[PDB]
């Protein structure tokens, strides 16, 4: 058929005229096949012959079984307007509510069953050439949404939306899911009444030009859809086969990572940190990458988790979501969402470094936030969290930290490792504690560092780095004061850079120097850190800068 | 009543801003509103031949309200609502004893929107788990939240207000977005009595903070130099840092007499006496910081920007400027971080409106996604200021108490 639904108006881009693309002389087999195909199409209202007055053309090609008509709509697509995004997201099985009866309905020739805007049809012109282009070709133009046209997906959706609306109003019980050609219907009413409800829908669809499967042709659960398996009261990913290989290429490791990431929607504890590290440093697609011991370790542990199948449950609106997060590995986190203890609706993981330096409390918040968005998207609400961190620990951090941070309802859960602040800078300077005035120069051109310090206990020391930025030396100088110092210490710098970095209480860094400074900071009993303006002539900062500056 | 023709310019296409996920309660709240508004003919559904989108949200009392985020559209309409059809800002408003804000957003619903301009008002109501493609709409009347609405509506606004203005010529009235800012120097009772009068006038045609604003009792938050019985080396260093950085804003700040103190390589904990010229330099800096910044003036062609620091214990500090650290205004604010942060934004934005007739671009100390998830939960304004997200330099936090 072709829906009676009024066509959606369709402009070209404001400055643009329609395509005048030359038809390439095609071969007889092809020229024949097109004629043949265009006949049957024409006689069903899909296309219509036209005069020589219409100046527009788009290439047509034919390809093998079978013969297919391919229109090269590239130039028209450039010239037609932008449409609104079809969808913001794809549904997630975990969001799907449980229903007694559920039917899948795919629309037949979905695009060709929808009319094109009369005023636009002229632009969809294309010509079947005559043999050796000796004579005027046969000229056609679409009355319906063409395959490969920019606007087909949007217009179709719109059409199907408009069409379903009244049914939705007349049947606010029935859950209808819209996705591409398909239409997924579900209800709690009994297997008799459903099959009638399905039929009056199929009818309503037929009344608006939309063919649909007979009950002998409707599929049965499990539904294999978009990577998942949707069973009558559970869901899962489709089978995952982690290849057994001697030598792994870059290509093999990418596909492995990709499969594991897919796996991690319902399979807890999946990890990819070490497999990922391999991929860095643009190697060749087919280049073999020896597995590290940590990669090999990681793969092994992923295989354990996957060995026995895991399934997920469907959503029940009459219950709260509960989100649980576990730390596992520096950088890596893993979470599970359920409503009844350990019957997971879904599962996931979070790695992600926000910046160069961070700590677990910061990472835990970041992961809670990611999970909060996810839930709102999937279930339209946020879950109750259960976190491996003390209220008292969290309290200490957020209040003293300069960023605004916040997380909704949550409870502590003792599921080690536990997130803890590994050190705490003092709030006041420390009596009976040597004040190290640190400083760090670096000659811009020569790169020769001169990181050192002076102290109130008399001590004075300067070293020499090589190939270091001024950041690096000012930061090396602090590691210097942390190395040569006791279990208490006041450190004075004129580098805000280092100050900010350290006041964030990092427990993890992309820098090497910083991880060494963290090591020290953890071991000390009391560190206090202060800042001053350089070159304003400060007692201590001037003394250090002297020995530190010697060398252009 | 027929429509004022509108435009963007030949350049700049319309807004294509994505729709931020909403919770079920709001999605539902928004369909009730959007059904009522379509029956009433204010908005109407739309096909996907409209490529434009503006975000929409639901906010608050027990009743919900639809907030549409026309921030991109305003940016792309600036020629229309500012230069062509602008509303002047009275410099007297800030001088008044009391300012009351009134919501005149309903006014805009009884005025049709240029049919050629309606495609640029598209918004989507999103659907949980992407069940449905979600309900697309666009406006037929003037929308609330768009800056063009008051621009267009001002001619009709003048009429409504004329009698009130004539009868009370010492009362100043400014229109911003969906709001009337109405200020007087009357006593609080008489002021309120006059506001209720203005309500009746409006009635005949169609219609943080804490009740009413009181602009004349707004004052700078000076950079606070402690007095201190006893001063340690640290305390001086801290004091020098403030004064070294204040000198980059305030003509005449001096720090020399204080360096005199910090000698060579002292322990931070060591107490040190308070010299005479240092004592004076201190007090003379204090007096400077009471006053506003000499040399800095509001340029209506530049954007205003606001920085806010979390001072802990429910304390927030903030500064408004156009050129970095050249402050037109500094201030303070005082149950959770985001809730308070959003209150402070609203407050500061109100002041910004009363004082310069526009809102500042905020530099908010919070992770993008936390703010985007939660800002609407406690938001009460009809407008939305422009924000970016920034890590606070820990020093600046220190320098403003
Ligand atoms: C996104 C999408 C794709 C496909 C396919 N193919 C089908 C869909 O519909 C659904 C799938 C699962 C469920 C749970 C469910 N409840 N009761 C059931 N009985 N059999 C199978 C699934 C379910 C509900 C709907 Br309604 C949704």
């Amino acid at each position: 058929p072709i829906s009676p639904i009024e066509t959606v108006p369709v402009k070209l881009k404001p400055g643009m005229d329609g395509p005048k693309v030359k038809q390439w002389p095609l071969t007889e087999e092809k020229i024949k096949a097109l004629v043949e195909i265009c006949t049957e199409m024409e006689k069903e209202g899909k296309i219509s012959k036209i005069g020589p007055e219409n100046p527009y053309n788009t290439p047509v090609f034919a390809i093998k079984t079978k013969w297919r008509k391919l229109v090269d709509f590239r130039e028209l697509n450039k010239r037609t307007q932008d449409f609104w995004e079809v969808q913001l997201g794809i549904p997630h099985p975990a969001g799907l509510k449980k229903k007694k009866s559920v039917t899948v309905l795919d629309v037949g020739d979905a695009y060709f069953s929808v009319p094109l805007d009369e005023d636009f049809r002229k632009y969809t012109a294309f010509t079947i050439p005559s043999i050796n282009n000796e004579t005027p070709g046969i000229r056609y133009q679409y009355n319906v949404l063409p395959q490969g046209w920019k606007g087909s997906p949007a217009i179709f959706q719109s059409s199907m939306t408009k069409i379903l609306e009244p049914f939705r109003k007349q049947n606010p019980d029935i859950v209808i899911y819209q996705y591409m050609d398909d239409l997924y219907v579900g209800s709690d009413l009994e297997i008799g009444q459903h099959r009638t409800k399905i039929e009056e829908l199929r009818q309503h669809l037929l009344r608006w030009g939309l063919t649909t499967p007979d009950k002998k042709h409707q599929k049965e659960p499990p539904f294999l859809w978009m990577g998942y398996e949707l069973h009558p009261d559970k869901w899962t990913v489709q089978p995952i086969v982690l290849p057994e290989k001697d030598s792994w290429t870059v290509n093999d490791i990418q596909k492995l990572v990709g499969k594991l990431n897919w796996a991690s929607q319902i399979y807890p504890g999946i990890k990819v940190r070490q497999l990922c590290k391999l991929l860095r440093g643009t190697k060749a697609l087919t280049e073999v990458i020896p597995l590290t011991e940590e990669a090999e370790l990681e793969l092994a542990e992923n295989r354990e988790i996957l060995k026995e199948p895991v399934h997920g449950v469907y959503y029940d609106p009459s219950k709260d979501l509960i989100a649980e997060i576990q730390k596992q590995g520096q950088g890596q986190w893993t979470y599970q969402i359920y409503q009844e203890p350990f019957k997971n609706l879904k599962t996931g993981k979070y790695a992600r470094m926000r910046g160069a330096h961070t700590n677990d409390v910061k990472q835990l918040t970041e992961a809670v936030q990611k999970i909060t968005t996810e839930s709102i998207v999937i279930w339209g609400k946020t879950p109750k969290f259960k976190l491996p961190i003390q209220k008292e620990t969290w309290e200490t951090w957020w209040t003293e930290y300069w960023q605004a941070t916040w997380i909704p309802e949550w409870e502590f859960v003792n599921t080690p490792p536990l997130v803890k602040l590994w050190y705490q800078l003092e709030k006041e300077p420390i009596v009976g504690a040597e004040t190290f005035y640190v400083d760090g120069a670096a000659n811009r051109e020569t790169k020769l560092g001169k990181a050192g310090y002076v102290t109130n206990r008399g001590r004075q020391k300067v070293v020499t780095l090589t190939d270091t930025t001024n950041q690096k030396t000012e930061l090396q100088a602090i590691y210097l004061a942390l190395q040569d110092s006791g279990l208490e210490v006041n450190i004075v710098t004129d580098s805000q850079y280092a100050l900010g970095i350290i006041q964030a209480q990092p427990d993890q860094s992309e820098s090497e120097l910083v991880n060494q400074i963290i090591e020290q900071l953890i071991k000390k009993e009391k560190v206090y850190l202060a800042w001053v303006p350089a070159h304003k002539g400060i007692g201590g900062n001037e003394q250090v800068d002297k020995l530190v500056s010697a060398g252009i | 009543i027929e429509t004022v023709p509108v435009k963007l310019k030949p350049g700049m296409d319309g807004p294509k801003v994505k729709q931020w996920p909403l919770t079920e309660e709001k999605i539902k709240a928004l369909v009730e509103i959007c059904t009522e508004m379509e029956k009433e003919g204010k908005i109407s559904k739309i096909g996907p031949e409209n490529p434009y989108n503006t975000p929409v949200f639901a906010i608050k009392s027990t009743k919900w309200r639809k907030l549409v985020d026309f921030r991109e559209l305003n940016k792309r309409t600036q020629d229309f609502w500012e230069v062509q059809l602008g509303i002047p800002h009275p410099a007297g408003l800030k001088k008044k004893k009391s300012v009351t804000v009134l919501d005149v957003g309903d006014a805009y619903f009884s005025v049709p929107l240029d049919e050629d301009f309606r495609k640029y008002t598209a918004f989507t109501i999103p659907s949980i788990n992407n069940e449905t493609p979600g309900i697309r709409y666009q406006y037929n009347v003037l929308p609330q939240g768009w800056k063009g609405s008051p621009a267009i509506f001002q001619s009709s606004m003048t009429k409504i207000l004329e009698p009130f203005r004539k009868q009370n010529p010492d009362i100043v009235i400014y229109q911003y977005m969906d709001d009337l800012y109405v200020g007087s120097d009357l006593e609080i009772g008489q002021h309120r009595t006059k506001i209720e009068e203005l309500r009746q006038h409006l009635l005949r045609w169609g219609l943080w903070m804490g009740y009413e604003l009181h602009p004349d009792k707004w004052t700078v938050q000076p950079i606070v130099l402690p007095e201190k019985d006893s001063w340690t080396v640290n305390d001086i260093q801290k004091l020098v840092g403030k004064l070294n950085w204040a000198s980059q804003i305030y003509p005449g700040i001096k720090v020399r007499q204080l360096c005199k103190l910090l000698r060579g390589t002292k322990a931070l904990t060591e107490v040190i006496p308070l010299t005479e010229e240092a004592e004076l330099e201190l007090a003379e800096n204090r007096e400077i910081l009471k006053e506003p910044v000499h040399g800095v003036y509001y340029d209506p062609s530049k954007d205003l920007i606001a920085e806010i620091q979390k001072q802990g214990q429910g304390q927030w500090t903030y500064q408004i400027y156009q050129e970095p650290f050249k402050n037109l205004k500094t201030g303070k604010y005082a149950t959770n971080d985001v809730k308070q942060l959003t209150e402070a934004v609203q407050k500061i934005t109100t002041e910004s409106i009363v004082i310069w007739g526009k809102t500042p671009k905020f530099k908010l100390p919070i992770q993008k996604e936390t703010w985007e998830t939660w800002w609407t939960e406690y938001w009460q304004a009809t407008w939305i200021p422009e924000w970016e997200f920034v890590n606070t330099p820990p020093l600046v936090k220190l320098w403003y108490q």
